[PDB]
DNA sequence: TCGGATGTATATATCTGACACGTGCCTGGAGACTAGGGAGTAATCCCCTTGGCGGTTAAAACGCGGGGGACAGCGCGTACGTGCGTTTAAGCGGTGCTAGAGCTGTCTACGACCAATTGAGCGGCCTCGGCACCGGGATTCTCGA
DNA sequence: TCGAGAATCCCGGTGCCGAGGCCGCTCAATTGGTCGTAGACAGCTCTAGCACCGCTTAAACGCACGTACGCGCTGTCCCCCGCGTTTTAACCGCCAAGGGGATTACTCCCTAGTCTCCAGGCACGTGTCAGATATATACATCCGA
């Protein structure tokens, strides 16, 4: 019978990923990404891993900025839970768009 | 040939990169939203990756590869190569 | 990156510590505006509005 | 027994102008010989493509010489050349005119 | 009592044979110079640090393409890239 | 943030941070320069 | 006892003022601030004209877009009177802060 | 001496229609009484970021006369690129 | 038997070891702290030849290198670094 | 729904002063040659990538039940447009003068250029301590009364 | 004002594999000369910038002033969030087969460089028309009753 007050969990789990660094999409589900979209523009390629890796990153860090610009978007607007129109504001304000 | 493998980002990962970012609360249009966004990201990415890979002569898209587009994009990813 | 390379109580050091003497610093930030470091993280932050608050009692 | 290059390949824009810009300009240390042709080529079209949008709006707006204002429209009104020229402020240049249509009663 | 790299002359004839009857003020053919200036030297740059990554030590017709398209957006890449090649076997062929 | 860089940051800011004047309430007192958000270090009560 | 209901002056300004193009802050307040925080860096230098002119296109040109922006923003909180925080959120996003 | 330059005013010179016009030419409907203020401080800080490096252009060449081309390659070091002055 | 790179691994241990007395590296720091040196190299290599190329003139000094750094390091960090240039300079020649 | 009552594109007469156009002349851009050195091409070997199969389980998926924020509705007076009247600084001609930008010889000394020499620096191969994991007590907040 | 309770930080054992270091051995940094031209410098213009001046007038500031909407308050409701139970593919660890990428060796033919000659662009003096400006003028459209 014993269940926390909302939140609690958000708030422990937002400090627990904070005070931590590693991959956090799972690996294998998004090379199968990279070469899906990879076979657009040249037909059977032959990645390394290294590289796969490195768009790992770059797309985790530019998720994650993304993420917190829109956290102050939707703070701005006097709430608290993110819509998607607060991520369409963000691109369009910062210039991708 | 390959398919629905932008599903394969999940609902929780995407609520983790959400955490990661100091959030409190999710809709459930995000989700959709997100995958738009990351999808358009990577194709800017791979294809710079690609024409220095087809310039070069070669068959293999390296590290250094990937490092010359994040340097055209403006992001200048370190520790590789 | 050594002071906070001590001060985690570790002998050498890690990107983690890198990222962090970078971006608590000002200048350096500056400096390297437009990077990613690999296997960075972020920096601890939370906003003011979402933890909650006290008053009767 | 002078027949320039631009003769030689037909365009409009000189080569040997961008030959000594090259071999000036410090960029490598072997310029090619068909390189500058090509370039020339790439230049010439692209000034075409700006200009071609230029001319509508001039006969558009009944001038008949083209002006700043001109060339403002003609790249902001375009979809990749806005890319292009991602940011670029033009001099004597102006804006879309755009409402946003929550402001109209 | 010097020389100046104007382009005014060409961005004339160019403009003569895309529009028959109209002329051009001096602030736009100031625009278009500075424009195709801008234009060479970001294409240019692109293709000598392509070079440099190379490690080979002459800029060709290839590597301008290359530059072509990793630095322009698409149809118009595409547009771009066939003129250029066009007036390359037409200045080789009967060269 | 953990321990040991805030209390670096506490010997780096503490000089800066508060002053000793004199008081309204008794004698001397502690006052107070810099706008303190509600959890951070303010100085260590040092001596022999 | 004529006067408009409030709002029309305000549009119509809006399109008597995009259907134009020229110097829009009065040149020689602008020229006196520059010569003056151009004080601080070098004692007694000596413009020219046209650099002036540059200065006032280039600093136009960054006002107009940074209000666009702002406009963006306060149009998202569902209002429609500026207040300076829809500003300091829009460079806090842009990364100019 | 004989350099007369005491100068406190022209962030004041910058009035108060202007940055009025300057919001009707972006389309906008209605401002508050504080973006004046905000205005003036965003307007000194972008000013004070080109003519650093516009002084710092001017004294390398050795001259005392900043041309128009060190204004635009102070621009285009910023990322905002200038055309027609060249 | 490989082909012989460049890297700057032992510069960074010898500074490492100057600056801490027992204080090692990992390999992936010593990655980042090359990527590092090496932008910060182009970069001020790029702002001085574009210097050069300005002034009608066909040397890189010294001159242009400490305009370089004064352009391009933000304020307090370059008033040190100049003079660390400067000093480095002068025990030089004599 | 209409009258009125505004400002707004719109037909035409005149200028101007900025732009289209000969001209000569020169200096940089076509013609010829010559060597040699960067690059094309064959071959190889050996490194790395891709593919496949079973085992554990961490983790995703999915209902349940709910209560707390999103959102709609309503009331006010603080704050901001609109206009009118009342000052002032901003353009704008002419003048001057002059500090400084730009241009011409003239002569070095400093950096390119090349020959002979060795020690700084990378590669391969050891060894061993920091770090990773396991497991348990102290602590430290939360949530129903 | 409390106490159950569920993570949680602090603490010390067991093991292992990334890091620091050491020898060997090259090949690019060092030294020692010449030799030319890039540049420092004295001088010599002559042209834009700054200061001054009166004069004219669009424009900026102060002040009412009506009003409308940002802000505050309340209600309600539904959907997102904790959580229990259930599958399933992520991962690891492995073997396996072969594509391709650096690498060297070798012709080779494309361009850096030199000498000669000559017209394409450029500075400059022409006249002369594209659009600005001025003046009425039908005509769109905002707002009360």
């Amino acid at each position: 019978p014993h269940r926390y007050r909302p939140g609690t969990v958000a708030l422990r789990e937002i400090r627990r990923y904070q005070k931590s660094t590693e991959l956090l999409i799972r690996k294998l589900p998004f090379q199968r990404l990279v070469r899906e979209i990879a076979q657009d523009f040249k037909t059977d390629l032959r990645f390394q891993s290294s590289a796969v890796m490195a768009l790992q990153e770059a797309s985790e860090a530019y998720l994650v900025a993304l993420f917190e610009d829109t956290n102050l978007c939707a703070i701005h607007a006097k709430r608290v839970t993110i819509m998607p129109k607060d991520i369409q504001l963000a691109r369009r304000i910062r210039g991708e768009r | 040939v390959l398919r629905d493998n932008i599903q394969g980002i999940t609902k929780p990962a995407i609520r983790r990169l959400a955490r990661r970012g100091g959030v409190k609360r999710i809709s459930g249009l995000i989700y959709e939203e997100t995958r738009g966004v990351l999808k358009v990201f990577l194709e800017n990415v791979i294809r710079d990756a690609v024409t220095y890979t087809e310039h070069a002569k070669r068959k293999t898209v390296t590290a250094m590869d990937v490092v010359y587009a994040l340097k055209r994009q403006g992001r200048t990813l370190y520790g590789f190569g | 990156a050594g002071n906070a390379a001590r001060d985690n109580k570790k002998t050498r050091i890690i990107p983690r510590h890198l990222q962090l003497a970078v971006r608590n610093d000002e200048e350096l930030n500056k400096l390297l505006g437009r990077v990613t470091i690999a296997q960075g993280g972020v920096l601890p932050n939370i906003q003011s509005v979402l933890l909650p608050k006290k008053t009767e009692s | 027994k002078a027949k320039t290059r631009s003769s030689r390949a037909g365009l409009q824009f000189p080569v040997g102008r961008v030959h000594r810009l090259l071999r000036k300009g410090n960029y490598a240390e072997r310029v090619g010989a068909g390189a500058p042709v090509y370039l020339a080529a790439v230049l010439e079209y692209l000034t075409a493509e700006i200009l071609e949008l230029a001319g509508n709006a001039a006969r558009d707006n009944k001038k008949t010489r083209i002006i700043p204002r001109h060339l403002q429209l003609a790249v902001r009104n375009d979809e990749e050349l806005n890319k292009l020229l991602g940011r670029v402020t033009i001099a004597q240049g102006g804006v879309l005119p755009n409402i946003q249509s929550v402001l109209l009663p | 009592k010097t020389r100046k790299e104007s382009y005014a002359i060409y961005v004339y004839k160019v403009l003569k044979q895309v529009h028959p009857d109209t002329g051009i003020s001096s602030k736009a053919m100031s625009i278009m110079n500075s424009f195709v200036n801008d234009v060479f030297e970001r294409i240019a740059g692109e293709a000598s640090r392509l070079a440099h990554y190379n490690k080979r030590s002459t800029i060709t017709s290839r590597e301008i393409q290359t530059a072509v398209r990793l630095l322009l957006p698409g149809e118009l890449a595409k547009h771009a890239v066939s003129e250029g090649t066009k007036a390359v076997t037409c200045y080789t062929s009967a060269k | 943030l953990p321990m040991p860089m805030r209390f670096r940051h506490l010997k780096k800011t503490s000089k800066e941070a508060v002053g000793v004047y004199r008081s309204p309430i008794h004698g001397r007192g502690l006052f107070c320069k810099r706008n303190i958000d509600a959890g951070e270090m303010v100085i260590e009560y040092a001596g022999n």
